[PDB]
């Protein structure tokens, strides 16, 4: 029953090494699309004045040649997006165009020479989507002041360092075919450099609480719950706290984002945790029928699938191992985060 | 047992199965008096049936009065994990409507004010748009009837004054949804089951005042100019005008962008609902005024982007499928091998240039509305 189900999607995910890359894989028979995504290890924190961003603008242009018009000719739609600590590339298209498709990106990412002209037309479009979430959009595109500070020697080694196959992860959802070296020879351009170190610029009016308690798995689960138990809460007795989440793929651990100005109420709430005694327990269990439920739900659209293999690092990790780190969430690991979150309040 | 099993192969294969009933109210919606007091009902029913019925294995409880081609259905849905997956095997149909008879009137009641601000807040915000008001003002004027444009959600003053005696219509809202006549889908294990053939003859307002100009002051522009099209097609319909949508003003370098470029924000949208075509653009709009009329007039097509517009509209639609609500809306809307998703790629796949040109010969403006 639930346990043939679990064993049916880990049976279409697997995750392999493909040339000097990754690519994790989960096949869907008789898709009707095919999504391929392309995640480099470089965000709004790796640099904290748009670099990546700006190098996400950059990446669409190769020898006077536009990667979004070759795509949208061939009827393919692509779109790029800087987080905080990666950069995206994903695309739809039925299975038959997805090899072509893909090294045609690769061989735009991995192109390593940007003329001066194209970096100035790129900073001007980037000044304009400055002057034209809000701060962590404005810390991802940076300043017109901070991207002004960066030329083509900058962005050149910043590709040559961070735009590699090793610095690189591939999900390709839906289909059946599987990706390989000899269909994508671009999954070998390497340069003289290796996967960075994770170095990360986390940077006043707001606090960031730890949630570290368990394994990488474990850390996204209670950190679920407990910013839902608080959100319920806050319903009850209206409090007006915004509780954000920074839940990233290279972080161990996960965090809680609230408002200096809201620290008060939200304490209030987490010492209100453990107050009923059953109130834990009993939302636990809702949390992992209603993790289940939209997983199963979830793992009909393909960009609701990337966004657990980002997420979760499926692949890397099996569905069973998912729902194992569900199951084993307790009470008593509520009770030992809510400890160490009042201690960070309370210091 | 069923008259009919007309199954669809060659179905994405989903990790949940659907079971759905969609129950046919043959008069159009504008003629139906108590279309503020049915919404509400329903909308209360929903709520109170969706908390008894979405137990595991189902995950979710769909019941709505929807508007299909101006008119009204009854559209129940119960979407649920397959019972070789589930630990609990689903409720059956029977099941299903002795649920729905077996609702308290008291738990309709602590609904009723939820409900009511729910859908009051739905009909304020479908007026209260910056870009889509103005197609509604222009629907209302061009059909001389309010129901296809401001008060297609409901009219705010009949359901603001609705009080909680409404509960006794329920009896009837709920024989209804039981009892109604109606076709059954069935999506499982690749395939789509039908239940009967029976396709519902679709309903087009037609436009009584021609030649509409909304002269409208307010201080803050934006335009919108609305378009139809005579002698109109299932094909049309649901293929050719769509894809003429976005070959003008939505895939890439539409028609419109690149025209008004020229001067230096720009949306189009065909309504199949009342075969109305709108283009909306935010002193700078009177020479657009003329610059989107005379391109329309004088609208051309080639066959290299005529086949790219077919590709995008294909992997519009397949996406579309992918989503399995996004494939049972279609085949529940679809006519004849419509229906059947192969078919209705394969009659994009089969379109030429010249059904655009038969389209712009039908082509005609109807109304113009300027905030």
């Amino acid at each position: 029953l639930n346990k043939s189900f679990v064993k049916k999607l880990d049976e279409s995910l697997n995750r392999k090494q493909v040339g000097s890359t990754n690519v994790t894989r989960y096949k869907i028979e008789d898709s009707y699309l095919v999504l391929a995504a392309v995640r480099v290890g470089i965000g709004g924190l790796t640099y904290h004045n748009g670099a990546a961003h700006f190098l996400e603008h950059l990446k669409f242009w190769r020898y006077g040649e536009n990667i979004y018009n070759l795509f949208f000719q061939r009827g393919a739609i692509l779109n790029a997006y800087t987080t905080l600590e990666f950069t995206d590339y994903v695309f739809l298209s039925k299975e038959e165009s997805i090899n072509e498709n893909l090294n045609l990106l690769l061989t735009f990412l991995y192109h390593h020479q940007y003329d001066e002209k194209t970096i100035s037309l790129e900073r001007n479009i980037i000044i304009n989507e400055i002057n034209g979430i809000e701060k962590e959009r404005h810390c991802i595109l940076g300043s017109a002041e901070s991207i002004s500070r960066m030329g083509r020697k900058e962005f050149e080694l910043i590709s040559q360092k961070y735009y590699t196959p090793e610095n690189t992860s591939i999900y390709v959802i839906g289909g059946n075919q599987d990706i390989d070296l000899f269909h994508i020879p671009t999954a070998v351009m390497t340069t003289q450099y290796g996967k960075p170190t994770h170095k990360v610029n986390v940077n006043k009016d707001m606090i960031l609480l730890p949630v570290e308690h368990g394994d990488y798995l474990k850390n996204r689960m209670i950190c679920h719950l407990i910013a839902d138990m608080i959100k319920h809460l806050a319903q009850q007795l209206e409090y007006d706290v915004s509780v954000g989440l920074f839940i990233s793929t290279n972080q161990h651990s996960c965090y809680l984002k609230v408002k200096k100005s809201d620290q008060k109420r939200f304490s209030s709430l987490i010492q209100q945790l453990s107050m009923d005694e059953h109130f834990i327990e009993t939302y636990i269990k809702d949390y992992q029928w209603r993790f289940m439920n939209e997983l199963v739900i979830n793992f009909n659209q393909l960009h609701n699938i990337y966004d657990y293999m980002t997420e979760y690092r499926l692949g890397e990790y099996t569905v069973a191992e998912l729902f194992g780190s569900l199951d084993s969430v307790d009470k008593l690991d509520i009770l030992a985060v809510r400890n160490e979150l009042i201690n960070q309040l309370t210091v | 047992q069923d008259p009919m099993d007309i199954k669809i192969n060659g179905i994405k294969k989903y990790t949940i199965h659907v079971l759905a009933k969609v129950s046919a109210s043959g008069m159009e919606f504008t003629q139906e008096k108590d279309f503020e007091h049915q919404l509400l009902l329903t909308d209360m029913l929903e709520t109170v049936i969706r908390k008894s019925v979405e137990v595991n294995p189902v995950l979710h409880f769909h019941l709505r009065k929807s508007i299909i081609m101006n008119h009204s259905y009854f559209i129940l849905g119960l979407n649920y994990i397959p019972p070789a997956f589930a630990t609990k095997n689903v409720k059956s149909i029977h099941e299903i409507y002795q649920a729905i008879q077996d609702v308290n009137d008291l738990q309709l009641l602590d609904e009723f004010e939820k409900s009511k601000e729910k859908l009051i807040n739905k009909i304020q915000q479908y007026k209260h748009s910056d870009s889509h008001s103005g197609s509604i003002r222009l629907k209302d004027r061009l059909f001389a009837d309010k129901k296809y444009g401001s008060d297609r959600l409901g009219n705010f003053e009949k359901m603001n004054k609705i009080t909680d005696n409404i509960i006794y219509a329920a009896p009837d809202m709920v024989n209804k949804i039981c009892e109604g006549d109606g076709l059954f889908y069935h999506i499982n294990d690749g395939a789509i089951h039908i239940s009967n053939i029976k396709d519902f003859n679709y309903y087009i307002p037609a436009v009584i005042n021609e030649g509409v100009e909304d002269i409208r002051t307010d201080f803050s522009s934006i335009l919108t100019c609305a378009y139809t099209f005579e002698h109109v097609t299932d094909l049309e319909r649901e293929i050719l005008i769509p894809m003429f949508d976005g070959y003008i003003g939505k895939y890439g370098h539409s028609v419109l962008f690149k025209t008004l470029r020229l001067v230096d924000h720009i949306s189009s949208h065909y309504d199949q609902e009342s075969n109305l075509l709108f283009i909306t653009v935010l002193n700078q709009l009177s020479t657009i005024l003329t610059k989107i009329q005379h391109t329309i007039e004088s609208i051309e097509f080639d066959s290299v982007s005529f086949s790219l517009s077919k590709v995008m509209f294909e992997n519009e639609s397949r996406f579309r499928f992918e989503d399995i609500n996004g494939l049972l809306s279609h085949v529940i809307k679809q006519h004849g091998e419509y229906k059947n998703p192969e078919s209705f790629l394969k009659a994009i796949q089969n379109t030429d240039i010249a059904d655009f040109y038969r389209l712009k010969a039908n082509m005609r403006w109807v109304g113009t509305s300027i905030v």
